[PDB]
RNA sequence: AGAACCUUACCUGGUCUUGACAUCCACGGAAGUUUUCAGAGAUGAGAAUGUGCCUUCGGGAACCGUGAGACAGGUGCUGCAUGGCUGUCGUCAGCUCGUGUUGUGAAAUGUUGGGUUAAGUCCCGCAACGAGCGCAACCCUUAUCCUUUGUUGCCAGCGGUCCGGCCGGGAACUCAAAGGAGACUGCCAGUGAUAAACUGGAGGAAGGUGGGGAUGACGUCAAGUCAUCAUGCCCUUACGACCAGGGCUACACACGUGCUACAAUGGCGCAUACAAAGAGAAGCGACCUCGCGAGAGCAAGCGGACCUCAUAAAGUGCGUCGUAGUCCGGAUUGGAGUCUGCAACUCGACUCCAUGAAGUCGGAAUCGCUAGUAAUCGUGGAUCAGAAUGCCACGGUGAAUACGU
């Protein structure tokens, strides 16, 4: 289990946190649990909507969710009909006043998580994994990624002996802390088993 | 051992049974699982078949057994020898 | 005033429950507002009010460093007592005239 | 008028003040002999002074916190050296030669997961 | 006097908050004490990173809780109330205490 | 862990929540040196009568996501494994890898 | 080591006499990083020794050391099938160390009661040219002599 | 990162079967609240209260009850079907690719060669020219300085004193964070191929990657984990669920890792000095009183630079013991008890009084460590009701040695 998590190593420097609140040792665990719940719910709901990052932020006994999604239109539905619906359920989950914001993700081919999800979907609907991977890589490159890597693993083409294959393009420096490396993962629950998809997308280096 | 201020321990049900026995004046063995129960003065004379995990083993109570517990006279493990 | 956020709204050409001015009238009366911040350069106010009667500018739940210098600036005319309105205004700071068309793609913060 | 130098060594932090006088040393409102029972410590605090003949010339008031004894002494010495540097500024070379201007940066190495200590690895066996 | 205890995980954020609070104080009232930095709590955690077994395999995390002590010496009419409407940025637990 | 175990834990917790006032009172009574012997005895017996799952020393801290009894942390309410994952994802606020 | 020779670390002279050698000796004596006790012991040894032989504390010690320093030690090359012990001229820094170590060992061995006393006795023996350290030195020399053919 | 119960997955009995855990209807009842006897308990039988959000009244959503099935459930098997996560060679300096060229081709070249470096590090050459992942740097920490801000932290100079920074105060110093500066072979000399570098010295707190951490290339071991989790045959009145008791703590024996010893560089007694880093609300618990003591009682201060844990110990001084199986050593066992806990029999920790094994430095062999390291000394934390000699942290004292390959 060689490698360090690319997001996790960079949280202090170039990457920010998702859950962004303060709490004392008393209420912290509970808060975490709540976050887990709400996030889980959101994932369940907005599966068909291309959702990248849920950012929870709770000040003053009131939860502020921020959903980063590629297509707001399907998450919002009719203007303030679906969002509103989501909100009350979120509140219920939390046990506090809820507030949902929806950030529009520019360039969903450069968002790593989204790409991974897409790949997983493709796998599920029985495409050639390799061709999917290629598409993922190519598209990102076209869009202006300084580099991208993707990796898929296990029961590829329903084969008895599992293996991993991966496509890199451009440069993807992981040891370099100041590199904006959007990393994320997904899992294709195929007929032969799970197929895990990792993808690293290098936006560029930050100078500060 | 248990604190002196707390007193001795005996299971309530067991105690009740003992009392009943005393009242009767019978000497049929009382099958019991309360190995943790301390023996009492009033229990002297009674046979009380204490569980050892597997079976109830008869224990005729004596004047010397009072301070002790019922599980002390009902050994659980059954080792004969290595050869 | 730059961005106005009313709850239970779809577009600015709709109408709302319990008010007089329509939403374009509310946006014009908010465009006339006169705010004076001191420390920050971008603040978010809050206006919450229910009950029959006009909604002055003096009903905005002010923070410490914002000063609303027109306490008789009318915005809405709430007529139903079961009606409510909860808008969240955003006040930037600049110069000149920057309009909605140019600020339709200029805005970077998604 | 009193001159000054900060002392630091291990987790100790001495506050040495130099004044002109007869040569009486006070460390936390106690004499040098009272505070440092150890001879070595005493020697180390007197070293710089010995090196530059100003033992009888100047009094020094000290307060030190943190660390043990030896470390504390070292810190004090450092402080004294600093004070001297501040005060004369022509004795620097001698101090450098001695090796007193140098802050001894040796801190205790942290314990590391896996190991029992900073470097002691646990007992190995092939079988 | 109003003592104010700012607590947060992000240091920059905390700093920002503190400045804001000072600003709020200084316009209305007079003689703000100042933003005094107290010691940071570095609450560390070790965990085994293997699912099953490998004990020397470990990750050591920590949460740096920063403290900022802002004090206000003269509470006027205008000043104290100004904070009511003036909420601070999220992820910064404030704790005002007069006297 | 199993579902069943989790359920059991929940039940225990519920019991604890229920019987706290009474149990505590009983304990106090038992302790109180300035009290009758008979009363004390009664209290001791009373305690026995109450359900076992009512005790707080019965309930085990499990992970709030997986129910794993071992490797638990109190601050997070999560087992080590899950905690790490959370940290990696950015889901625990303030938590990052520490070096010194 | 393979890569790089390194400069020997700085050693402070002892507070009593102002000597590097003495300090080194004290260090050698020391156990469990209890330097102070060891130094006290050393001092005690010196004082008794001084009383015994006259002279000074330091001078006497030096003299004692001199009688246990080895001119030549041996090392195992073993190029052949069987091992050949080869003599080598032992350098100034090392020789001094070795003698001290030997003395310490002797002291440790010795049947007298207090450590300091034992040390003193050992020193005296060295001065006179009898005892354990001296014997060891002789043995070392003897071995070298035996294997003088190798050079 | 903590088995008395619980945990628990195992055994023995006692029990349940759409079920402990969910969703779905049907229709019986508001949920729930209190209490009673039998039972080891699980469970199996009683007495009191309530009818809230809405009805062209065939009724509803929360929460119990019963039956049907659809299903639940499985720490059951396969890590040789998998994902994820982990170890490992190894923080070893390597592993590749594109285009070109060489070869019928597998392939080669680049990546070799002269030097150099911790480094496929850098230069020079050269059928290679370029690129990527890694060897470096960016990140944390530690070593010096400066600016800012000074309470709960500090006391240099001032006045007062209960001689306590405690109180006027002061913002110096320590310290506390936040932001900057600083180290780059940059400067000097020599060696070197007109080089990359190397050797020394100057300054400097720091010198050649300053010390330490994080960071683990392509891959290897069908390495580990289906019992964290997820996931592609088997059980479903039982390989599921509830309960009480027992077991996981057994004991001819063998091995691993530790602690404590065998003593005088020490043991014991009395006095006495100098830390760091942490934790704390079903929590840490001063002072005072009682107890030989573990503790008990009373009970402030404190979500904490404030109060509490909390006396650091080794050390230092004075006394004693005088090489003994001892005033070394503490196992073992008896008595009596303290606390936690429904509950300390199996099987907790700690205390007191007694008891006082083996052991006098350990065979063959075998491990760690190059500096604030080893060695030794205490201190804290996590899990945790209680239960560490383990683990993870912190400072104290503080060596030896490196000729060389």
């Amino acid at each position: 289990g060689q490698k360090v998590h690319p997001n996790g190593i960079r949280l202090g420097i170039v990457k920010p946190w998702n859950s962004t609140w303060f709490a004392n040792t008393k209420e912290f665990a509970d808060n975490l649990d709540s976050d887990f719940k709400v996030r889980q719910y959101l994932t369940k709901e907005l599966a068909k909507a291309s959702v990248s990052r849920i950012v929870i932020e709770r000040p003053a006994k009131s939860i502020r969710v921020t959903i980063h999604t590629a297509r707001p239109g399907i998450v919002i539905g009719k203007k303030g009909e679906d969002v509103e619906k989501l909100r009350k359920v979120v509140a219920d989950i939390a046990g506090v006043p809820a507030q949902i914001n929806i950030a529009e993700v520019r360039k969903p081919e450069l968002d790593a998580k989204l790409v991974a999800d897409s790949i997983t979907s493709q796998l599920e609907r029985r495409v050639m994994f390799r061709r999917a991977m290629k598409r993922a890589v190519q598209n990102a490159m076209r869009l202006g990624a300084k580099g991208i890597k993707v990796e898929v693993s296990g029961r590829l083409g329903g084969a008895e002996i599992a293996r991993t294959e991966w496509y890199r393009e451009g440069r993807v420096p992981l040891h370099t802390l100041r590199a904006d490396i959007d990393y994320n993962t997904s899992e294709a629950h195929t007929t032969y088993g799970v197929i895990g998809v990792k993808v690293w997308i290098f936006k560029g280096e930050i100078l500060g | 051992p248990r604190s002196l201020k707390k007193g001795p321990f005996i299971d309530l049900h067991l105690l009740k049974k003992v009392e009943k026995a005393v009242e009767s004046g019978d000497k049929k063995p009382l099958r019991t699982w309360s190995r943790r129960s301390t023996i009492f003065p009033n229990m002297i004379g009674l046979t009380i078949a204490v569980h050892n995990g597997r079976q109830h083993v008869p224990v005729f109570v004596t004047d010397e057994m009072v301070g002790h517990k019922l599980g002390e006279f009902a050994p659980t493990r059954t080792y004969r020898g290595h050869a | 005033v730059t961005e106005v956020e009313i709850d239970g709204v779809l577009h600015e050409y709709s109408t709302k429950e319990g008010v007089q001015e329509d939403i374009l009238e509310i946006l014009l009366n908010l465009k006339g507002l006169a705010v004076r911040v001191q420390g920050k350069d971008e603040v978010i106010l809050t206006l919450n009010k229910s009950g029959i009667g006009p909604v002055t500018a003096a009903d905005i739940t002010h923070d410490g460093d914002v000063e609303i210098v027109k306490p008789q600036h009318v915005i809405c005319h709430l007529t139903d007592e079961n009606a409510s309105i909860s808008m969240r205004i955003k006040v930037q700071r600049g110069r000149g005239y920057v309009p909605a068309s140019t600020r339709i793609h200029s805005e970077e913060d998604e | 008028n009193q001159y000054y130098g900060t002392g630091r060594r291990k987790s100790s932090a001495a506050r040495v003040f130099i004044k002109p006088g007869n040569g009486k040393i006070v460390i936390n409102q106690r004499s040098l002999e009272q505070y440092f029972g150890r001879e070595t410590a005493r020697m180390v605090v007197r070293q710089p002074l010995e090196l530059v003949d100003m033992v009888e010339k100047l009094d020094l008031y000290i307060t030190v916190k943190g660390g043990g004894i030896s470390g504390q002494a070292g810190a004090i010495r450092h402080g004294i050296t600093r004070a001297l540097m501040e005060y004369d500024e022509s004795l620097r070379s001698e101090l450098r030669k001695a090796g007193f201007v140098t802050r001894d940066a040796r801190q205790v190495e942290r314990k590391k997961v896996g190991l029992r200590k900073a470097r002691r690895r646990p007992q190995f066996s092939k079988r | 006097r109003i003592r104010i205890r700012l607590k947060a995980f992000d240091h920059r954020l905390i700093d920002q908050a503190t400045a804001e609070i000072v600003e709020t104080a200084k316009r209305t009232g007079a003689q703000v004490r100042g933003p005094i930095p107290l010691p940071t709590r570095k609450e560390r955690f070790t965990v085994l990173i293997s699912p099953h077994v490998n004990k020397d395999a470990r990750d050591q995390y920590e949460i740096r809780t920063h403290l900022r002590l802002v004090d206000i010496v003269e509470p006027t009419e205008k000043t104290v109330d100004a904070l009511m409407r003036l909420d601070l940025a999220a992820g910064v637990d404030v704790q005002i205490s007069l006297g | 862990a199993k579902q069943s175990m989790k359920a059991r834990e929940v039940k225990r917790v519920a019991l604890a929540d229920k019987y706290f006032a009474k149990r505590a009172e009983l304990k106090a009574i038992i302790s109180d040196v300035n009290a009758s012997d008979e009363d004390r005895w009664n209290a001791v017996l009373k305690l026995q009568t109450l359900p076992r799952d009512s005790s707080p020393s019965r309930q085990r801290n499990r992970c709030r996501q997986t129910g794993r009894p071992h490797g638990f942390l109190r601050k997070f309410g999560l087992s080590r494994i899950k905690v790490r994952e959370a940290a990696m994802r950015g889901e625990i606020p303030g938590l990052k890898k520490a070096s010194w | 080591p393979r890569r790089r020779v390194i400069g020997q670390r700085k050693i402070l002279p002892d507070p009593k006499f102002g000597s590097e050698l003495l300090a080194k000796f004290v260090n050698i004596l020391m156990v469990d990083g209890k330097k102070s006790t060891a130094e006290s012991i050393v001092y005690s040894a010196l004082e008794t020794l001084a009383q015994r032989s006259g002279k000074s504390e330091l001078e006497a010690f030096e003299v004692a050391l001199e009688n246990v320093r080895p001119t030549v030690e041996v090392k195992s090359r073993r190029v052949g099938g069987s091992t050949y012990q080869v003599p080598v001229e032992v350098r100034p820094v090392r020789r001094n160390a070795l003698a001290m170590r030997w003395i310490v060992e002797a002291a440790r061995k010795r049947g007298d009661k207090s450590m300091a006393l034992r040390l003193a006795n050992e020193l005296s023996d060295a001065a006179e040219n009898k005892g354990t350290a001296v014997k060891k030195r002789e043995d070392v020399h003897r071995m070298a002599e035996a294997n003088k053919a190798f050079a």
